[PDB]
């Protein structure tokens, strides 16, 4: 297809996915369902007025003048009588209505006075506005704007806009509806349908648009469905007027008198194109992957388990470092990326910017630990490491760091986290508040969200500690001195009296809600749900293998748990989050380490591998390194270690 | 967040900085003179509020606690499995919208998913007006869940392989299918709530979580409090939380109760609760005393716990729970309602088998519950008629594609652990054995999974009643001729249940003519006696083997002589060929250095008891002590555990 | 291909997806078949019984009666996953253990 058509379809798909798509339904769509047209009504009026009709005398202004003459001469009763005679019948819905509703439009603007679009919503709730009083009394935030006053209240001629008198005083009689339509056009992305290029409404819209600034609005999309393909001069002239035309007869060949097929072809292409990604060459795939991944560059480390949420369940990212296709119906972009990785010659097939983007993607993916696909996987081995002084507990080093002078916002974030781990929670809250206030100048906002989460967690911890101290202060302390000031607590209570953590993510800009989708899990216990359940299941397996006396000579099933454990720790200790100070995390770490130690002890002793299977099955072994000792010391109690030593 | 409602039924003030309205309301509820202080309509409002609060089990504050009953009652027919009642209730013409909602939920539960989808579409069409948008929202959610379940069932079930049938009995035709995809081409469930009227979003905020993919993360995370090893508690509050979630999800007729996440949550919670109870019991007996607490665990289990275990647990999970968290030392609660549940499910399965109306979508869901319930019924004691009914249902009308003869035998043996065998179910087993005998008349051979067959049943019968003779099988085998070969083998497999005349009729066919023929006869134990002719045959076999000087055959005769089955000292002269032969022929002169305790792993209970009572004892006890001190194996530990000390 | 095998110490054998082309004595050829073991310590019968576990041989998926079980001439063992000759593994793992049936396809526990 044409490049410009592809670009227009891509923009329409993006607008629909973002929820900013509105449809301007014309009168041809209603005609498709054999609804009576206006020329039939004007012919009936002409027959009633004079006595005989004539085809020659029928222009654009005649359609608006003849009903006006009929109203002025015959009166009002006859006008509504004819309208009721020709408009009382009811007609079935059209497949085009269902196709256009399946595109998920935010609002629907129509200039019809019918109910076919109304009855098409299938199970969707839309607020109908057709009079002036209905604008204020809307029940929802989704608008079905019938501009010309449908027949809901009756069949009288005063509720519609048909004659020349109603057209002339339209702006005076209907200010709110016109203003609402204008602002809806201004904000959302609007696609016309079922309209002739010479229609009165389109010309009025173009005339109004010409008053605006050059770059203060987006160009509305138009769909043309006529038997004759559009001429070059007309297309250029209408494009220069600020309206982007998509032709239908040009794409699909059909006869003169067929109308449903062009509409259906265009709408089917629009519906199919949304889930399809138009990537064919290496440049497009690399650009798409960069667009998906680059927002994650702000964070130091990302865990592999939730990476599948970025790609919308299109690829299962195994914990060990392999990826598996799950629901990628379209092109296998991961396959192409790994093929580009495995061959250095094809790296010359991209431009310099694409080459540097590929280099950055290589750096990021190697840092996160993604290696290759399951088929290409061999005997890969992965080590672990942590780059935070807080984890290692070098307290003098962090004290010296906090003595240093701040140089940037991220450095202040690191200082705040390090100081919070130092127990000086008042200064930690003060520094977090200063960071939030000073982070107004930003381009991403991730630091703001993380600092707000940390501030809320610190407030909760302070409240819990001040409540809990009095309980044990009588016996294990005796002194009963609260290390806090009432002024600080009062200010804390006043400041956090209305901060709702549930809807903090919903209030963030749409860009943040689209890019940083995973970070939502940090607002609650959800980010611990995807791991804990797995652990439980694995436990129910391992003990089942322990009581039956079975010795598997292959890979040990506990490895997954270990990897996940370390993964979580890294993601919670390299991004400087306060969630590492909770109780659920401590319990989870204790359970994981206990299961690992029990499995290692059980597999330490063997019967047949020593004498019968000594020629193979040697890979069994459990090193206990510095990280395991740190994890045990941090997240264990005396009784738990006593139970471990007993068992 | 002004008040926190503790699940025992109490309220506490945490984050309210204004007037204590809840305290005033409960003060009005307490006293009676405060009435007539309201302008009529407020009295009606207070009456309605009091009724609603009493229905939901909210009573007083924390300071006014007067002990809590915490009785849990679920009044939904779908939970108790009263399938006939709901099937009858579906037929009657509806009156109100909520009646159609309940009918649609019942249809979805029963497996008629096309009718449920149509009913949900009709409901969402009709109930678009009014201020009762809650029904519209719930119907939307249920319709989406039904569509997801239909697609998942088609993808996993339709295609992808199935050995139960050649074709899937058309799980929804291609007319009903490929139409939902048109109606749900780009359906999005995340924006369903946001598109609602602002009054709906203001009022029914608490329903928002129904539109999320995962809505049970908080309880799963909070389950971690049950694995603490540190010495109301946590188990009680966890149990009421589970009960509350179950009641809310079932009473409101929500389909999300039939998904994987809910089943996983129930399994995890129940398993953790049982493990914690067992650990607490074992620590209590370890640290204080043996029988001070009445040798009874504190986890008294009742109707609802049994229902949840039967419905939400697979066979493997129940097996793991039994293996690691032995239940025989904790008693059951209600028995009449459990027996009613068991007889009802037996009636349901017999109706499903008899009427041939096997809805595959419903059958797949129902058979797992049936299997789990019949497996777990071992710990419950039942009446005579109920036991007979369930035994008849399990043996007769249970589908063959799921339980073979061996699995059915395992289920039956587990059933009669604490109920024994009266005459009625013995006669039922006889009707099965004769029925099997008939099915035998042909190119038909029985297929089993664990390697157990019909003869085991007879053995069990002969174990529980040694003076039984079946007239029907005797008459069947009396007219039996020698043209057939497989059926006569079946009768030899069931030899001891036949009358004397039938015994002679079959014994004539028995003809020892070769040592391998003797082996074949003794595998099924046809020749229980040891005639001198058989002894001479064994003598010549051993002589040929000795003069001849792979597999092992001498072991059987070694066991037989060590079991005093051979009352003749003849084979003592055959030594020097293999170790165990001399071990079980000459225990005094056997060289114990060549001994390997691996043989102890293939010795049954009777042989182990026999060798335990013979003095040989200290040599084997020493070598197995060395084995256990070298490697900590459970088999040697158990062998020392129950027999040799 | 050695990752799938598992050693069971309750009955002291091995479980591994494998298929046996055993040959019976007296020039009797048997096609591909596999072993099945069941562990049942709670037996009912007495006197004549001398074992605790039941061993069956399944041929092409249908049971076969045993008349003379003395086919101690190895087998053309193949790992049916990708059709790998693992006969060497079986033959030099058999004599290292005293179990008459070192390799069993699946085992079943009836404890």
């Amino acid at each position: 297809l044409d490049n410009n058509v592809v670009e227009c379809i891509k923009e329409i798909t993006e607008s629909s996915r973002n929820g900013k798509l509105v449809f301007f339904v014309g009168a041809g769509v209603s005609t498709l369902s054999d609804y009576p047209q206006w020329w039939r009504l004007v012919d009936k009026y002409h027959e009633e007025l004079y006595g005989s009709p004539k085809k020659g005398n029928y222009s654009s202004d005649e359609y608006l003048r003849i009903p006006q003459i009929f109203y002025n001469v015959k009166g009002e009763m006859a006008f509504d009588g004819i309208l009721k005679d020709f408009f009382q019948v009811d007609k079935p819905t059209n497949p085009i209505h269902d196709k256009i509703l399946a595109m998920n439009p935010a609002h629907v603007i129509t200039t019809n006075y019918d109910n076919l679009i109304d009855t098409a919503c299938r199970g969707k709730y839309f607020s109908v506005i057709s009079a002036e009083e209905d604008v204020a009394n809307a029940t929802s935030s989704r608008y079905l704007l019938k501009v010309h006053g449908d027949f809901r209240k009756g069949f009288k001629g005063e509720n519609v806009v048909l004659k020349e008198d109603d057209y002339l005083n339209y702006d005076q009689n209907y200010p709110l509806i016109s203003n609402l339509m204008k602002t809806i056009i201004a904000t959302h992305t609007i696609v016309f349908i079922g309209y002739g290029l010479g229609d009165y409404n389109i010309n009025m819209l173009l005339n109004w648009v010409r008053k605006l600034q050059k770059d203060s609005f987006h160009k509305p999309f138009f769909i043309r469905t006529d038997p004759s393909p559009i001429e070059n001069e007309t297309l250029i002239y209408y494009e220069n007027k600020g309206l982007r035309i998509i032709d239908a007869a040009s794409l699909i060949d059909s006869n003169e008198y067929d109308y449903l097929e062009r509409y259906s072809a265009v709408m089917d292409l629009l519906i199919e194109s949304q889930e399809n990604k138009f990537i064919t060459k290496d440049d497009e795939v690399i650009d798409y992957i960069y667009g998906k991944i680059s927002p994650l560059f702000a964070l130091q480390y990302i865990r592999k388990i939730d990476l599948k949420h970025v790609f919308e369940y299109d690829y299962h990212f195994e914990v060990n470092g392999t990826v598996v296709r799950h629901k990628n119906k379209g092109f296998g972009y991961m396959e192409r990326f790994f093929e580009l990785k495995e061959s250095c010659d094809e790296r010359s097939k991209l431009s310099k910017k694409q080459y540097e983007r590929f280099n950055a993607l290589f750096n990021f993916f190697e840092k996160n630990g993604v290696i290759c696909m399951a088929k290409d996987a061999g005997t890969l081995n992965t080590s672990i490491e942590i780059n935070s002084l807080a984890y290692h507990g070098k307290y003098d080093v962090m004290k010296k760091f906090i003595e240093e002078q701040s140089v940037s916002i991220e450095d202040d974030y690191k200082k705040a986290f390090f100081l919070a781990c130092l127990g000086r929670w008042e200064e930690s809250y003060d520094l977090y508040s200063n960071i939030i206030l000073n982070s107004i100048d930003e381009s991403n906002g991730c630091v703001y969200y993380l600092s707000q989460i940390n501030r809320y967690r610190i407030y909760q911890s302070i409240t819990q500690a001040v409540t809990q101290f009095n309980g044990l202060g009588l016996l294990t302390f005796g002194r009963h001195y609260k290390p806090f000031t009432d002024e600080f607590l009062a200010r804390i209570e006043r400041e956090m009296t209305n901060f709702n953590i549930d809807d903090l993510f919903n209030g963030m800009p749409f860009e943040f809600q689209k890019k940083y989708k995973i970070l939502e899990f940090l607002s609650d216990n959800q980010f611990l749900y995807d791991d804990t359940v797995k652990l439980f299941e694995l436990t129910n397996k391992v003990r089942s293998e322990m009581s039956e006396g079975s010795y598997s000579f292959g890979m040990s099933s506990d490895i997954v748990v270990l990897l996940r454990l370390y993964d979580n720790l890294r993601f919670l200790y390299e991004n400087c989050l306060w969630s590492v100070s909770f109780h659920e995390f401590h319990q989870y770490i204790r359970n994981s380490m206990s299961l690992l130690i029990e499995k290692a002890e059980y597999e330490r002793t063997r019967d047949i591998d020593e004498l019968g299977f000594s020629f193979f099955g040697k890979k069994s072994g459990f090193f206990m390194e510095y990280y395991d000792f740190v994890n045990i010391s941090r997240h264990f109690k005396i009784d738990d270690i006593k139970n471990l030593e007993r068992s | 967040y002004d008040y926190h409602f503790e699940v025992n039924g109490t309220v506490v003030r945490h984050k309210n900085k204004g007037f204590g309205y809840m305290e005033r309301f409960f003060e009005l509820k307490e006293s009676c003179d405060e009435r007539s202080k309201l302008s009529k309509k407020q009295y009606e409002r207070f009456n309605a509020l009091f009724n609603f609060f009493e229905k939901n089990g909210v009573i007083c504050m924390a300071k006014d606690a007067g002990t809590l009953n915490t009785s849990i009652e679920i009044n939904s027919l779908a939970y108790h499995g009263k399938y006939d009642v709901m099937k009858k209730f579906i037929e009657e013409q509806s009156v109100s919208i909520e009646d159609d909602y309940k009918k649609a939920f019942f249809l979805a539960c029963l497996g008629r998913w096309e009718e449920s989808y149509d009913l949900y579409s009709n409901i969402i069409l009709n109930s678009i007006d009014e201020s009762n948008g809650c029904v519209y929202y719930l119907s939307q959610i249920n319709r989406y869940r039904i569509y997801q379940s239909i697609t998942q069932a088609v993808t996993q079930f339709n295609g992808l392989g199935l050995l139960t049938f050649g074709r899937h009995y058309k799980p929804f035709t291609d007319e009903f299918l490929a139409r939902i995809e048109r109606e749900m081409t780009n359906f999005n469930i995340d924006d369903l709530f946001n598109g609602m009227p602002f009054e709906f979003q203001k009022k029914y905020k608490i329903l928002e979580f129904l539109s999320d993919n995962q809505f049970l993360y908080d309880d799963t995370v909070k389950l971690f409090e049950l694995t603490n090893k540190v010495r109301m508690s946590s188990d009680i509050v966890v149990l009421l939380r589970l009960y509350d979630n179950l009641r809310f999800l079932y009473e409101n007729c929500l389909w999300s109760v039939s998904f994987h996440e809910f089943h996983q949550y129930i399994r995890n919670s129940m398993s953790l609760l049982i493990e914690k109870a067992e650990y607490e019991r074992t620590r209590d007996i370890d640290e204080l005393g043996f029988s001070f607490f009445g040798k009874k665990s504190g986890f008294f289990m009742e109707y609802y716990d049994f229902v949840n275990i039967s419905r939400h647990f697979k066979i493997d999970d129940i097996k793991n729970l039994e293996r690691s968290c032995s239940i025989d030392k904790i008693r059951f609660g209600e028995q009449e309602k459990i027996e009613e549940y068991l007889v009802g499910i037996a009636e349901e399965i017999t109706k499903q088998f008899s009427a041939n109306g096997m809805n595959v979508v419903f059958y797949t869901q129902f058979i797992s519950e049936a299997k789990a319930a019949l497996y777990f019924a071992k710990y419950v004691k039942l009446s005579e008629e109920g036991l007979g009914k369930i035994v008849k249902a399990l043996l007769f009308y249970f589908p063959e594609r799921d339980l073979d003869i061996g699995k059915r035998y395992v289920w039956l043996e587990r059933l009669t652990k604490c109920n024994e065998l009266p005459k009625s179910i013995i006669s039922i087993i006889d009707d099965f054995l004769v029925l099997q005998a008939e099915k035998h008349i042909q190119n038909y051979s029985e297929v089993s999974s664990n390697g157990l067959y019909s003869r085991d049943y007879g053995a069990l019968i002969k174990h529980f009643e040694k003076n039984f003779i079946s007239k029907r099988l005797s008459e069947i085998t009396l007219c039996l001729t020698q043209d057939k070969q497989k059926q006569i083998d079946f009768l030899f497999k069931l030899l001891p249940l036949l009358s004397t005349n039938a015994k002679s009729h079959l014994l004539s066919f028995k003809s020892v003519e070769n040592i391998n023929d003797l082996m074949n006869g003794i595998r099924i134990g046809l020749i229980d006696e040891f005639t001198p002719e058989h002894e001479e045959l064994i003598i010549e076999y051993l002589e040929t083997r000795k003069v001849n000087y792979s597999n092992d055959y001498m072991s059987t005769f070694g066991i037989w002589y060590f079991l005093e089955e051979i009352n003749n000292s003849k084979m003592e002269e055959f030594i020097g060929m293999d170790d165990q032969y001399d071990f079980f022929v000459d225990p005094e002169n056997f060289d114990y250095k060549k001994f390997i305790p691996s043989w102890l792993k293939n010795y049954n209970d009777k042989l182990l008891g026999k060798i335990a009572g013979n003095k040989m004892k200290h040599h084997v006890i020493e070598v197995l002590k060395e084995r256990v001190k070298n490697s900590n194996d459970k088999r040697y530990l158990e062998i020392l555990m129950n027999y040799f000390i | 291909a050695t990752h799938d095998l598992v050693y069971h110490s309750k009955i002291n054998t091995f479980v591994w997806d494998v298929e046996f082309d055993i040959v019976l004595s007296d020039s009797k050829e048997l096609n591909k078949c596999y072993f099945v073991k069941c562990f049942n310590p709670y037996r009912i019968n007495g006197k004549c019984d001398f074992a605790v576990s039941s061993i069956d041989i399944f041929s092409e998926g249908k049971r076969l009666l045993i008349e003379n079980e003395f086919n101690f001439k190895i087998t053309k063992a193949v790992h049916v996953a990708t059709s790998k000759d693992v006969t060497e593994i079986v033959l030099h793992l058999s004599e290292r253990i005293s179990s008459p049936f070192p390799i069993v396809k699946e085992v079943v526990y009836l404890d």
